[PDB]
């Protein structure tokens, strides 16, 4: 029939690629304190209009686990973080043979009082001054108590910024020309599979890139009846990502009033210590409303039912094993790092079908190195005045019941064992494409005979 | 309407409309001129991802429009050609195709055979074509 | 290029009223029309009407859009390109002139010059709109009637004698054994008790060791019984 | 054939094929998108030479290119101009030079007029005959 070839540009056609993304947001920090440690002096401003088509009659598959735009996170935070520290003052002088003190037993002690020798501005001279120093950041060694700080021992040690913000702000991940984000606006969304709707927006919404330990903060919430989503279910071992329908209230605080007390180690540098307590010494805190949690910890059992032997035995344990910092809710706050204790809140156990307020205790750690990065570790200085925190926790991390074969029962105690993880409960319905604009058809159409 | 607005409709409805797929291909409201405007390092790990995203932007923009130049249809956006349709490529009949495929599947089924279709494309339009002025661009 | 499957054989009543189902597959059951013709006994094959799954719209035909009301749910992704859906059908007051064979069929193209009519065919569904009542069948062994069996093959069967309503197949144990066997179709008694035979073709060779047990599976009686041959023979 | 088959053959044998050099101009194998995918800094001395690599390709098709489309060729890979060929260029006759000289050869004997023949290629093909629709777009 004579059918002739016709080309066409601009066909809507896509393959799954993964390319390099950048960042967005507008008016944040500015002129009043700026210097935040993730959106640093400048990000390419968000367009205040969010682009998003409802894609119509179409069926793409996303899957969340194999999906890159989590571990282009992963790596972009962890550089971001190194290029936040990489120009400040260095602490190597901070490690000498420390004589250390209990305080006000009264003869209740879980800090020292530590005397130690230390270089000043000029380098021929040295000068004895007192800090306080939190537990497990200093350790003894072999009458009058000596210690170390525990970071000499491994890697070097550089001293957080004084004007840097450690708070997430949100931070948009958006596509380069010829590219397109797919979004998962099926509700339901059981692990992964072909998504009935989609759109292909321009620019993902606001992610904060809150840096949480098995519990998360600040996320996005489907509006059904809280998701469950793992890579494979009944791999006991793989982890289990949790998603509420609506988030959980939980304020922190420390209310121990920490004076800055700044001492030179050299010029330029000027190491600040914590130092003299104004008050009585007080535990910090974290508040969680009863009422509130026991619902959500319900809905979630109502939802595991039928992923977990449908009707039986599901309990909650302590976190099981591991090691003191990845146990325990870690996360930062106005610039000091706490580790709540969560056995508290993974003790009940329901089956077979003014007001009080749960409340954990949380100690605060100045020396870090997160991410199981062992390159560097960073001295957090305190802050100074009061701490107090107010964020929703909208996720949640859990892990295995060991390997019961078979037999009569599941528990899922928590345990947050790796941070890309806190991002994939922001990106499950996420997914980048390549558009390909060159797509060929026949058609019994032919041009001029000569040319 | 949108941007691939008719990605999931039938391929007779993306041949209706098609330039807003084409327009929004190159320039991005997203780039949005680069700097703060309104700490002096520029060396950021943003910086790095921005530039070698515009980069691969009008890389992947000029690899597909030389494919067009090549071709004669540079000037214009749909273009027919002189090359005849080999039916070992599909089976199906003319409005079989086009109100029954959608463009995302079809671009599955000649996705083996494209490159071939590309090669023979060069030849029988400007190959031979732009040559056959030597009879008639005067005698 | 998905089978369409009916699920069928439901018959009740006169002024009963039944609903039918069609189990779909291998296609994007989205955007595809789906559509419902019948005959009758009388010849004449009748379209009752077309529905589309997106939006909604349906025009029945003006014959049955009184008392015919059809209905049907979404479908489940299966790629991006098949999905598995179902389609189903409500009637209300019927005769025996409603009495016949039922499709279901997918519509052709997804375009706007001509949609409404079917591509894909259902297996079908035997509607029987009798008043007479339920009754299970007879099952009877059929006679070793001498036949040339050179080469050591010969072709033997089982009978089946007054039934009603509907017809139904006969098989097999375990399967296996489909391909060159002949059952042979329905008889209509003149005193309303329908009958039927099969005849398989496969080597016989001598009686005993093979296997000669014939399956037969049915409708309101079920099945529970299934005979053999009697051993008695000829040659 | 092959890239650059035809250097050393007669420039009516280049004029023949032309595509093969055309088309690997632009894009290649070689930048081979990037990325390791399958330490974590990118600023190694090698991705310093591959992106300014990477620039002078668009950056030097790009000038070529505009050329073209200031001349009325853009849509195509050989255009005939209504510029008349000057004596002063080159005495030699229509067959002496396209089964004689090799291309290789013959852009040495235009390299130091070259340019003066670009500047004349802009005014009669384009900046007199774009404007001729004046008497002829409408009367
Ligand atoms: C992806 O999603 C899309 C939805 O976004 C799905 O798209 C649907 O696809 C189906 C496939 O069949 C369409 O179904 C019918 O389309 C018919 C189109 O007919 C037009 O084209 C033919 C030729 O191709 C013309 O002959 C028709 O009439 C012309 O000639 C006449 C003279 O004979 C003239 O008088 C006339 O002016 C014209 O020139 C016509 O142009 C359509 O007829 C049919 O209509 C039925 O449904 C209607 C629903 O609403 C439609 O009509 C109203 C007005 O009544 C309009 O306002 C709406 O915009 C819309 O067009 C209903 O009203 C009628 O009474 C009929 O019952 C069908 O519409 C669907 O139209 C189409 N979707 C939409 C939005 O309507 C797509 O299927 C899906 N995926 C894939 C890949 O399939
Ligand atoms: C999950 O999300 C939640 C919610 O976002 C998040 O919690 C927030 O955490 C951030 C830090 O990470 C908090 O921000 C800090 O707030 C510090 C305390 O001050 C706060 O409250 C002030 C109250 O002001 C009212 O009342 C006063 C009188 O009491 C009155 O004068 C005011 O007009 C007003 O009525 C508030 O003002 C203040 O911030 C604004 O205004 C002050 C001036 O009024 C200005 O100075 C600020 O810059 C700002 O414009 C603030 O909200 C604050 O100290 C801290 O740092 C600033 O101050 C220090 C003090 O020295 C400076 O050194 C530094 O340079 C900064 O300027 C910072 O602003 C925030 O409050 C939390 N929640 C709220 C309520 O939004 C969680 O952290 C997230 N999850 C995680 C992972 O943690
Ligand atoms: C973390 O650790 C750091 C470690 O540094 C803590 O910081 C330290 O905190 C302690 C708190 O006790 C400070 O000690 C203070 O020292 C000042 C200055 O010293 C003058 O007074 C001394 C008085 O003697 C002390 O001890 C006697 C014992 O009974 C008490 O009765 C008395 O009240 C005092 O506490 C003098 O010895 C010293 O000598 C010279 O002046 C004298 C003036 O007259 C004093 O003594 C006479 C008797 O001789 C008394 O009658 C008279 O009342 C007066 O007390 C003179 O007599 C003598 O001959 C000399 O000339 C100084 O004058 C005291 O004023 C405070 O009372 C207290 O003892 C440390 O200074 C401080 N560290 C530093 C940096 O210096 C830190 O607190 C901790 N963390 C916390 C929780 O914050
Ligand atoms: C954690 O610890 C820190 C460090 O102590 C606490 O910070 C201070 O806490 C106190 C108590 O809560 C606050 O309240 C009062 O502030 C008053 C104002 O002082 C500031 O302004 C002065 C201007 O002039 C004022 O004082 C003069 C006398 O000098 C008067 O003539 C005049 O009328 C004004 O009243 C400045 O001169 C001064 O430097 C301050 O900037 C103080 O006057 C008041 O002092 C009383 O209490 C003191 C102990 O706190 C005591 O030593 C004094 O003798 C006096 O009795 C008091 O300080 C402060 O505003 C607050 N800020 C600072 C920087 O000191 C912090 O509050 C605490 N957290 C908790 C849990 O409260
Ligand atoms: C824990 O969770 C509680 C409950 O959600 C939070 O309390 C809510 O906090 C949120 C945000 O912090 C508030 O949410 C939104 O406020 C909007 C403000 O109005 C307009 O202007 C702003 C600024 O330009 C725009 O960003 C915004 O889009 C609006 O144009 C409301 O308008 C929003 O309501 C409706 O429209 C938006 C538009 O897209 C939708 O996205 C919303 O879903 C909604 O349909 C929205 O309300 C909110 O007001 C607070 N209350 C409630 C009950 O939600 C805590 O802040 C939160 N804590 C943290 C830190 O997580
Ligand atoms: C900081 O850096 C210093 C120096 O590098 C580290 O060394 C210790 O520093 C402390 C001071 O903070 C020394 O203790 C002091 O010693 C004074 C005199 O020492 C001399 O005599 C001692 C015995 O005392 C007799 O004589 C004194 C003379 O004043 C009389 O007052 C006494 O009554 C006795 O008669 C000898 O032991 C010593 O070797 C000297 O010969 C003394 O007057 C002070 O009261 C105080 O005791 C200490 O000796 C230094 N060395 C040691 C062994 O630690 C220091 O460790 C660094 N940081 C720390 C951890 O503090
Ligand atoms: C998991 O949760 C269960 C409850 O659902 C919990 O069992 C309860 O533990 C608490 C605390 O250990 C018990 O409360 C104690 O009861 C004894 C008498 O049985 C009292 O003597 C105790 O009083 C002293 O301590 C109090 C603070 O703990 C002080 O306020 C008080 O003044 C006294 O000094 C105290 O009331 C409680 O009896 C049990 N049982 C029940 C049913 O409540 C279990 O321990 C949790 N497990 C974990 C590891 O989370
Ligand atoms: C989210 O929902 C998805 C959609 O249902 C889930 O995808 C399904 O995942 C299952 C398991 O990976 C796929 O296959 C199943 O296979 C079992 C095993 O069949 C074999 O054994 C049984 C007896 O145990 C036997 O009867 C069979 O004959 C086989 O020998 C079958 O029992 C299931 O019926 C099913 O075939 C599904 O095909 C797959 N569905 C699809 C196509 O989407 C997904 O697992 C859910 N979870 C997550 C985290 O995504
Ligand atoms: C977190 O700390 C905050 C205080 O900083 C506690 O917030 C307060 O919670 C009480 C709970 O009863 C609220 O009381 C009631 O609030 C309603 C409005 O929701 C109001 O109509 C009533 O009159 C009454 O005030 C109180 O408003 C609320 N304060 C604010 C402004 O949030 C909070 O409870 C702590 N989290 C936990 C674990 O409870
Ligand atoms: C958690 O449970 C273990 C036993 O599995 C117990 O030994 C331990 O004391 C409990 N507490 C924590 C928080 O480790
Ligand atoms: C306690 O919590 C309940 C549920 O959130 C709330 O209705 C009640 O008002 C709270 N306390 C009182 C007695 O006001
Ligand atoms: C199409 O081209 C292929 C490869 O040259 C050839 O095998 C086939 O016969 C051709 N079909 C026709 C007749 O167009
Ligand atoms: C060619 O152009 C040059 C420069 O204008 C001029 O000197 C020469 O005479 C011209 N030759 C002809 C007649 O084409």
């Amino acid at each position: 029939e004579n059918l002739w070839v016709t080309v066409y540009y601009g066909v809507p056609v896509w393959k799954d690629a993964e390319t390099t993304l950048f960042c967005a947001s507008d008016a944040k920090a500015y002129e009043t304190e700026k210097h935040n440690v993730w959106a640093t002096h400048a990000c390419v401003p968000t367009d205040p209009n969010p682009q998003e088509i409802h894609l119509e009659n179409v069926t793409e598959e996303f899957n969340m686990w194999k999906n890159n735009m989590v571990e282009q996170m992963h790596t972009d935070i962890i550089s971001l973080w190194d290029q936040s520290l990489k120009p400040c003052v260095k602490l190597t002088p901070l490690c000498v043979t420390l004589q250390c003190t209990n305080v006000t037993n009264n003869i209740r002690g879980e800090l020292k009082n530590c005397s130690f020798n230390m270089t000043t501005e000029l380098r021929d001279k040295k000068q004895k001054v007192y800090s306080l120093f939190y537990r497990l950041d200093v350790v003894q060694i072999n009458s009058n108590k000596e210690y170390r700080l525990i970071n000499c021992n491994t890697s070097a040690i550089t001293q957080a910024c004084p004007k840097v913000s450690f708070e997430p702000i949100p931070i948009h991940y958006c596509a380069p020309a010829g590219f397109a984000i797919l979004k998962c606006k099926d509700k339901k969304f059981n692990g992964t599979g072909p998504c009935p709707s989609v759109s292909t927006v321009q620019c993902t919404h606001g992610i904060k890139p809150v840096v949480s330990t098995q519990l998360l903060l600040n996320g996005s919430l489907a509006e059904e009846e809280v998701m469950i989503r793992s890579e494979n279910i009944t791999n006991n071992a793989k982890n289990i990502l949790v998603q509420f329908n609506t988030p959980v209230q939980i304020n922190c605080t420390r209310p121990n009033n920490n004076t800055r007390k700044s001492i030179r180690i050299g010029p330029g540098q000027a190491f600040y210590a914590t130092g003299d307590i104004i008050g009585d010494i007080r535990q910090a805190h974290c508040n969680v409303s009863k009422a509130t949690w026991n619902e959500t910890l319900g809905k979630v059992v109502k939802q595991l039912r039928k992923h977990f032997g449908n009707n039986t035995i599901i309990r909650f344990a302590n976190s099981s094993g591991g090691d003191l910092e990845v146990t325990t809710h870690s996360f930062n706050c106005g610039g000091e790092f706490f580790y709540c204790n969560t056995s508290g809140l993974f003790n009940s156990t329901w089956i077979s079908n003014s007001n009080d307020s749960i409340t954990l205790p949380c100690r605060i750690k100045q020396i870090i190195n997160m991410w199981q990065r062992i390159g560097q570790a960073m001295y957090a200085p305190p802050i100074q005045g009061v701490i107090r925190c107010v964020s929703n926790i909208t996720g949640l991390i859990l892990t295995r019941d060991g390997g019961s074969t078979n037999s009569t029962t599941e528990t899922f105690r928590p345990g947050g064992g790796d941070m890309r993880d806190n991002w994939r409960s922001e990106l499950y319905k996420y997914k980048v494409v390549k558009i390909e604009p060159l797509g060929v058809a026949p058609t019994r159409c032919k041009r001029r005979v000569v040319g | 309407l949108g941007f691939l607005g008719a990605a999931g409709s039938t391929m007779g409805a993306a041949s209706m409309t098609l330039t807003v797929q084409a327009r929004n291909l190159l320039s991005g409201i997203v780039q949005q001129q680069s700097n703060l405007l309104r700490h002096l390092l520029k060396l950021t790990v943003w910086g790095i991802k921005q530039l070698q995203a515009r980069v691969l932007a009008v890389e992947r923009y000029l690899r597909d429009q030389q494919l067009l130049g090549i071709w004669g249809c540079s000037g214009k956006l749909i273009c027919c050609t002189n090359v005849p349709w080999n039916s070992s490529w599909s089976n199906r009949n003319l409005s079989e195709i086009w109100d029954n495929m959608t463009w995302l599947q079809w671009d599955k089924e000649i996705s083996n055979y494209t490159q071939i279709i590309y090669g023979l494309l060069e030849e029988s339009q400007n190959q031979q074509e732009k040559n056959e002025q030597d009879l008639l661009a005067l005698d | 290029e998905g089978q369409l499957v009916q699920s069928g054989a439901e018959l009740k009543k006169p002024g009963a009223s039944v609903k039918i189902s069609c189990k779909t597959s291998g296609y994007r059951f989205n955007f595809y029309h789906i559509n419902w013709i019948r005959q009758t006994a009388g010849r004449g094959p009748e379209w009752m009407g077309w529905i589309s799954p997106y939006s909604g719209d349906k025009n029945l035909a003006p014959a049955f859009q009184d008392r015919v009301i059809m209905t049907t749910d979404t479908e489940v992704p299966v790629t991006s390109f098949t999905s598995t859906g179902a389609a189903y059908m409500e009637i209300r007051n019927l005769k025996f002139d409603d009495t016949g064979t039922y499709f279901c069929a997918k519509g052709l193209l997804r375009d706007g010059s001509s949609t409404w009519l079917p591509y894909l065919w259902g297996q079908g569904t035997l509607l029987t709109v009798s008043s007479a009542s339920t009754k299970g069948p007879s099952v009877f062994p059929l006679a070793p009637s001498s036949k040339s069996t050179s080469g050591g093959t010969a072709a033997l069967g089982c009978l089946v004698k007054d039934y009603f309503p509907e017809p139904v197949t006969v098989s097999w144990n375990s399967g296996a054994l489909t391909s060159g066997v002949h059952t042979f179709p329905a008889v209509l008694q003149s005193s309303g008790l329908y009958s039927l035979s099969s005849v398989v073709t496969v080597p016989s060779s001598s009686l005993g060791t093979q296997t000669y047990i014939c399956n037969v599976n049915h409708k309101p009686s079920n099945t529970k019984v299934d005979k053999r041959v009697e051993p008695k023979s000829c040659d």
